[PDB]
């Protein structure tokens, strides 16, 4: 029955002075305890063919590491002690596989770390005691932190030992503050020969695509993703002339395409499935649109419109509605101005506590204009201007939290950003720049960055912080001419590309090295 | 070569309140900021056209404008030319018009076509832009009145065209991305306006300029005894004579039309011959380096043998009136067509228009009515055309004559399609308000002649000043005077 290198009893056993755990347990044998063993580790996989555990307990051994899954073949087991010994590391998955797990005590083995969620998959836990033990407490440990608050299981306190500037301190205690773990980097990835005004990004058939607009071969450039290699490779070529502003723009799983040319140009494209190319639609009215430099996408209530700024004083800039057969005229705006730049943003306006579509145009020599949209007459109207700042070149928007805020890039000057209060844009944080043709809000996993670009100096990405509520210096970018600056999803993966009028476009990966 | 010459804009500038005001109220910034509009659309002229831009006078408004200004730019160039006519006295070739308020119009500015050195039509008007859209703006409205067109009928032709396609050029339509180049048949263009007698006022080259004088700059200015331009320049011609624009003592010419080795031409010798028959050629006074002013046949001469009469340098005559507004292709109806068609009256003919009502032409005044001509294309070659070209057939003789007209509006007021006012109806007889009158009518001035029934006594021509232009080996005051 029993080994006689272990005590046992009827239902109970008491190990030591072994190095092997023993191999057969009589049935009746319930809870085991190993002391002063000559374990050099636990077994991986260990504590098979003993599935009548309730409990055990290991004291006063050495353990360098506890190995995953070092505990599965235990299903009835509930009270698990491991403590007052000396061990460095233990996998994160060694209590995978107890889901029956009531009481656990990992205390007063000095333990300096633990790895993430290894708490995850005990849901009938109720006492843990970690006490004792010198906890260095770093990023190691904030997973830690944020654990003892969401758990119901009662959890006696206990304190951190290290960072010496940190002594003596519960874990308790510590909150979402106090804590730098992340740090974030564009690295060059990709280098692209060709020159580019513009990037955009789409999402046919649950398949992010990447649309570039190459002014001087009039290309409209399509980018997919390859599997095999690098994700960026050339799928497919739109052919145009003078092409500005290339906008895919998919409607209920059907991709249509608004391509701006300086010459004969603005031609309406969709993608026929069967064949899988691209097909000239429409034609925009060649009187309307003559010169135009952008095209800004934008739903309201169930319904697509997009419109293109016409920097001509002859051209008007016009927005088109979609009836579902196709795009036609809703409304000009600005007649007999130069405009820049189209940007669509939803604002709350007081007194109203919801937001209301609204569109800001920039005029070349002129303030930017706000268009507020008027539901009952499907038009924009009440035309406001942003006070005090003109020759502004292009407008975009980004919100923190509720607020809403907007980088304003002049190509001569300084670009600022500023936030929308109720009737008013407060001017917030004031960067100059020498040759910005762009400044570009961007959200990487909830983690906001503003690139302004030059030409003659360097481009200067951003990062937003949150205690400063300002946009802190990041990195610097070296890149030719940028006019536009495109974040693009992969699975789990993530671009920067940087459009270059005068140099070789480049496509930029994000890196983040981080711990827990 | 008239193309050849280098030609000389004179150019004053009238800045309105508005532009005042968007500088600042500041003298120096709205002078500077001026002066390097006209700078930059000097550079576009100089490259191009062979023509320089030079600012001789600014006047600037820091009081409210002295005119009401006006949403349409072509309300604000009458109003504008209308204050620059009595009031302003400066001698200048053009003088253009800097708003700080934009105009509410397809365009960024007005000018009159070939209006150039005219008092009334010299002018243009332009809206207030950055320092490189005001180039293009001024760059265009100087293209107007130096007679550069859009010419519409060889445009939607494609003969021609901007072969710059992501910039236009300058007399096209301006995005953002700015024009740098004319097209070749714009300075066709202006070359036609030169060699039809227009714009003879710029080969004068200026003598006083309103920055500061700086040596080297090729013109010279009040104590520069020469100015031979930039030292590759000089090495060109003047290098010897000039030096730190002082004249070496050896030589009193340094570079000039009339300037040869450094020693003035002899007197009599032609700097630049005439260019049509109502122009006149320039001799070299011999007491100057630079040629004579340009000068022309006084008004009345006979041009193209009978069928014109010269007014401006220019010759005016229905057949040039045809090949202006409908191209080169056409050419004048026959006098029987206009006869027939004109005593009706109809929308086909007619000696003019009144509300709701057509004036039948009287028999007496036919070639001074509605504008015939023989072969008409659709679309005209300036302003556009109002209503639909009206095609009405005669035969004279066995002779089947097809007559054509059209209504042709460069602006609301002025309107084409009608002879133009001083074409020759008959001997001794001029166009006006759409009616044959004797030329004593109007009591034209002549030169002085001794001799009767002669022009300047029969051995000299009238001409711009009123002055006999003495035939070779004949002088005097009145050419009466044998001095071989
Ligand atoms: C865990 O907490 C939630 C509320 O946060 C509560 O509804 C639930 O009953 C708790 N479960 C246990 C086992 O205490
Ligand atoms: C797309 O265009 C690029 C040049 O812009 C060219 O090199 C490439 O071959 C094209 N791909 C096609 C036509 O599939
Ligand atoms: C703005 O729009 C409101 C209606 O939404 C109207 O009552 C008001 O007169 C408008 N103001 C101007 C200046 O057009
Ligand atoms: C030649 O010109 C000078 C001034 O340029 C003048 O003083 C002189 O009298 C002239 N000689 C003539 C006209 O014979
Ligand atoms: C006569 O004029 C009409 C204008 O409508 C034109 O169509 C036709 O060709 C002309 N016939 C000629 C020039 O013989
Ligand atoms: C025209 O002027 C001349 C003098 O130059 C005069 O004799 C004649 O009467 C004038 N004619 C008219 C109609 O006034
Ligand atoms: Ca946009
Ligand atoms: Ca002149
Ligand atoms: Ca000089
Ligand atoms: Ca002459």
């Amino acid at each position: 029955k029993c080994p006689a290198v272990c005590t046992c009893t009827k239902d109970n056993a008491l190990c030591e002075n072994a190095r092997s755990i023993p191999r057969t347990v009589p049935p009746d044998v319930i809870s085991l305890s190993f002391v002063r063993s000559g374990f050099t580790e636990i077994s991986e996989g260990s504590f098979n063919a003993t599935p009548s555990l309730q409990l055990l307990l290991f004291t006063s051994n050495s353990f360098d590491v506890i190995s995953d899954d070092a505990f599965i073949g235990l299903p009835h087991l509930e009270y698990l002690f491991i403590e007052n010994n000396n061990i460095k590391s233990i996998s994160r998955h060694t209590f995978r596989g107890l889901k029956s797990l009531i009481h656990l005590s990992l205390a007063n083995n000095n333990l300096q770390t633990l790895p993430k969620d290894i708490f995850k998959g005990l849901d009938s836990l109720t006492n843990v005691d970690l006490r004792g033990n010198s906890f260095n407490c770093d990023c190691k440990l904030k997973w830690l932190v944020e654990w003892l608050g969401h758990t119901n299981a009662t959890v006696e306190d206990i304190y951190c030992e290290g960072p010496p500037e940190y002594k003596k301190r519960k874990i308790n205690s510590l909150s979402s503050k106090d804590f730098d773990c992340i740090i974030t980097e564009f690295a060059k990835s990709q280098d692209l020969p060709y020159q580019s005004l513009s990037i955009d990004t789409f999402s046919y058939l649950n398949d992010e695509y990447v649309v570039i607009a190459q002014p001087f071969t009039g290309k409209c450039i399509f980018l997919e993703w390859d599997h095999v290699e690098k994700t960026f490779r050339n799928y497919d070529n739109i052919t145009g002339t003078s092409t500005v502003v290339c906008k895919p723009i998919v409607i209920e799983t059907q991709l249509y395409v608004i391509v701006a040319q300086l010459f004969g140009g603005s031609h309406i494209y969709k993608r026929d499935s069967f064949a899988n190319k691209f097909i000239k639609i429409q034609d925009i009215e060649i009187l309307k649109i003559r010169k135009p430099n952008d095209i800004e996408t934008f739903k309201i209530e169930n319904n697509w419109y997009f419109v293109v700024a016409d920097s001509s004083k002859a051209g008007f800039t016009t927005i088109y509605k979609w009836n579902g057969n196709g795009f036609y005229s809703h409304q000009s705006l600005h007649a007999w101005y130069r405009d820049t730049d189209v940007e669509y943003l939803e604002i709350v306006r007081t007194p109203q506590t919801l937001r209301t579509p609204h569109l800001i145009l920039s005029s070349s020599s002129q303030r930017p204009v706000i268009y507020q949209w008027n539901k009952a007459t499907q038009l924009f109207t009440n035309q406001t201007d942003i006070p005090n700042m003109e020759d502004v070149y292009a407008v975009k928007h980004f919100s923190v939290k509720g607020d809403v805020y907007i980088c304003l890039t002049r190509f001569i000057g300084d670009s600022k950003v500023m936030k929308w209060g109720g009737s008013s844009f407060q001017d917030i944080q004031r960067m100059p720049s020498q040759g910005s043709m762009v400044f570009q809000p961007l959200q990487i996993n909830n983690y906001q960055y503003a690139i302004l670009g030059s030409d003659y100096s360097f481009t200067q990405v951003y990062n937003w912080d949150a205690e400063k509520a300002k946009f802190v210096k990041f990195q610097e970018l070296n890149v030719q001419a940028p006019r536009s600056f495109t974040h693009v999803s992969i699975n789990k993966r993530n671009f920067l590309f940087a459009s270059s009028f005068k140099g070789n476009t480049q496509i930029y990966k994000h890196v983040i090295v981080d711990l827990s | 070569n008239v193309e050849e010459e280098t030609k000389y804009i004179e150019l004053m500038i009238v800045n309105d309140h508005l532009m005042f005001k968007k500088h600042r109220l500041s003298v120096v910034h709205t002078n500077t900021y001026a002066k390097s509009v006209v700078n930059m659309a000097d550079l576009i002229y100089k490259d191009q056209l062979k023509t320089r831009i030079v600012l001789v006078a600014m006047e600037t408004w820091a009081t409210d404008n002295k005119f009401a200004i006006s949403e349409n730019p072509l309300i604000t160039l009458r109003e504008f030319m209308k204050y620059r006519r009595d009031f302003i006295k400066e001698k200048s070739d053009a003088v253009h018009l800097f708003s700080g308020s934009q105009f509410e119009s397809s365009r960024s500015g007005a000018a009159y076509i070939g209006g150039i050195c005219s008092l009334l039509k010299g002018g243009g008007v332009n809206e207030f832009g950055k320092t490189d859209l005001m180039a293009v703006t001024l760059a265009q409205s100087l293209a107007h009145n130096i007679g550069i067109i859009s010419d519409k009928r060889k445009l939607a032709s494609g003969e021609c065209k901007c072969e710059d396609t992501w910039s236009g050029c300058i007399m096209g339509d301006t995005g953002y991305y700015l024009p740098k180049k004319f097209t070749q048949c714009n300075i066709e263009e202006y070359h036609d306006f030169l060699n039809s007698g227009g714009g003879a006022c710029l080969f004068n080259k200026p003598s006083k300029l309103l920055d500061p004088p700086e040596c080297g700059n090729g013109f010279i200015e009040t104590g520069e005894e020469c100015d031979c331009g930039t030292p590759a320049e000089c090495v060109l011609e003047g290098a010897e004579c000039c030096k730190k624009c002082t004249l070496t003592q050896d030589s009193q010419c340094s570079d000039g039309l009339c300037c040869k080795k450094c020693k003035f031409q002899p007197m009599g010798t032609v700097c630049r011959e005439a260019v049509n028959d109502c122009d006149i050629r320039e001799t070299c006074s011999g007491n100057s380096s630079q040629c004579a002013p340009n000068i022309h046949k006084m008004d009345g001469y006979s041009c193209d043998g009978v069928q014109g009469i010269c007014f401006g340098g220019r010759c005016k005559t229905r057949d040039r009136q045809c090949k202006y507004i409908w191209g080169q292709k056409v050419t004048a109806s026959d006098k029987y067509c206009y006869e027939k068609l004109n005593i009706e009256g109809t929308e086909k003919g007619n000696c003019g228009k009144d509300k709701d009502t057509w004036i039948q032409c009287n028999k007496r005044d036919v070639l001074c009515g509605y504008l015939l001509c023989t072969n008409i294309g659709n679309i005209p070659r300036l302003g556009e055309l109002d209503g639909e070209i009206t095609s009405t057939l005669v035969v004279q003789q066995g002779r089947t004559l097809n007559c054509s007209g059209g209504h042709v509006k460069l602006e609301e007021d002025v309107d084409l399609g009608y002879v133009e006012d001083g074409t020759p109806c008959g001997p001794q007889m001029m166009c006006l308000e759409h009616r044959c009158l004797p030329v004593a009518s109007f009591n034209f001035s002549t030169c002085l002649s001794s001799k009767e029934g002669t022009i300047c006594s029969g051995n000299g021509v009238c001409s711009n000043e009123l002055k006999c232009v003495c035939n070779r080996h004949w002088i005097g005051s009145d050419c009466n005077t044998y001095f071989p």
